[PDB]
């Protein structure tokens, strides 16, 4: 499922901003 | 009904018009220096960032508690966020909405900035959609409609905001949303080319390098939404790169359980062609507003905080933070020279 997917991958916390 | 300029089109106007006298008074003229650093209690880091953290505080003289964010000078030069840090403190001290937190103080010192701002005790919406999984429409629809009015207010005052997404919502005692992190803000006319943001909820126009406006917080409305409802963002993946490959190639596919009016209202959000994105065409904010998904909004009494919120966060008495995460703590060190004064003159 995506949902399984997204829990599997390395970006489930908190994401940063991009900045350079 | 999008297109039709009745009666409430004219009160939204006119309270804009005065929202706007009172910005450009605070814009033109920014509050300078209204605290010191001895005057709080730090008490916990609630997060933490590439060139500071925000903390607890308690204000010594009247026992309230505020969220203090602490910019380290050096770390913001060298990161090259000099203006847009000059940007957030003025624009964050000269607005007012009752989505947007508000600056009760600002001040810095030989080694940081400082921003003191009210404490919003029920956490991030980040933390509680993640734990929950996913919010149901309606809820999410309660979410939503108050970043539509947040962004009508900020557009209006020709303001870019560029960073929605749900580790900047947080969860006020009576279950409102709070916009924080102006880092991205920027008053604008026309158009902006920086590459700023986060890689999920970026619009194409900004990853193409194509120079950009305030279309790209629409689209942001339309990945936060997808979030809200589906428990994972529109465009995912391990690297950043291929976030962007999704995000570009113009395909979108939904839950099944996401509504009809839904998936609707996201097909015109998420829409790469500008001349069709929601909130970017001759109606304005009003496609949006009048939108099949949003029929059993009432934006006024959104806006009045009288609807009931899905749900009111657990409140343990003041300065509680067990809606936070725990982070490690550092000592703030204050040099005995000056740094960076010239660049931070204004601050
Ligand atoms: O703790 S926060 O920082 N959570 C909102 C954003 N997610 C954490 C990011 C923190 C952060 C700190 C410094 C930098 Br530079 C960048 C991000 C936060 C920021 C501003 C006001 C707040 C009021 N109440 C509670 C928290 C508040």
């Amino acid at each position: 499922t995506t949902y399984a997917d997204f829990i599997a991958s390395g970006r489930t916390g908190r994401r940063n901003a991009i900045h350079d | 009904a999008a297109a039709k300029k009745g009666s409430e089109q004219e009160s939204v106007k006119e309270f804009l018009a005065k929202a706007k006298e009172d910005f450009l008074k605070k814009w033109e003229s920014p509050a300078q220096n209204t605290a010191h650093l001895d005057q709080f209690e730090r008490i916990k880091t609630l997060g933490t960032g590439s060139f500071g953290r925000v903390m607890l505080v308690k204000h010594k003289e009247t026992g309230n508690h505020y969220a203090m964010k602490i910019l380290d000078k050096q770390k913001v030069v060298k990161l090259k966020q000099i203006e847009h840090t000059l940007n957030e403190k003025r624009i964050l001290q000269a607005v007012n909405f009752p989505f947007l937190v508000k600056l009760e103080f600002s001040f810095k010192d030989n080694s940081n900035l400082y921003m003191v701002m009210e404490y919003v005790p029920g956490g991030e919406m980040f933390s509680h959609l993640r734990r929950i999984g996913r919010f149901s429409e309606p809820h999410a629809r309660f979410y939503a409609a108050q970043i539509v009015l947040t962004f009508e207010y900020l557009h209006s005052l020709d303001l870019i905001y560029r960073d929605l997404k749900p580790e900047n919502l947080l969860i006020d005692q009576q279950g409102y949303i709070q916009v924080t992190d102006f880092g991205f803000a920027k008053r604008v006319k026309g158009r902006t080319w920086t590459l700023c943001g986060t890689p999920e909820y970026l619009a194409p126009e900004i990853i193409l390098s194509k120079g950009y406006n305030k279309a790209v917080d629409w689209w942001a409305l339309g990945v936060l939404i997808y979030e809200m409802a589906a428990g994972y963002p529109p465009f995912f993946a391990d690297q950043p790169i291929q976030i962007y490959e999704k995000i570009v190639s113009g395909k979108v596919r939904f839950p099944s359980h996401f509504s009809s009016d839904l998936k609707d209202l996201l097909r015109n959000l998420l829409q790469v062609d500008l001349t069709k994105r929601f909130g970017n065409l001759k109606n304005g904010v009003n496609d949006i507003k009048n939108h099949k998904w949003f029929a059993t909004t009432d934006w006024i009494a959104i806006y009045q905080r009288k609807v009931e919120a899905p749900f009111i966060p657990k409140f343990k008495g003041p300065g509680d933070t067990s809606n936070f995460d725990d982070y490690e703590e550092e000592e703030i060190r204050v040099s005995i020279n000056e740094k960076c004064g010239k660049e931070f003159s204004e601050f």
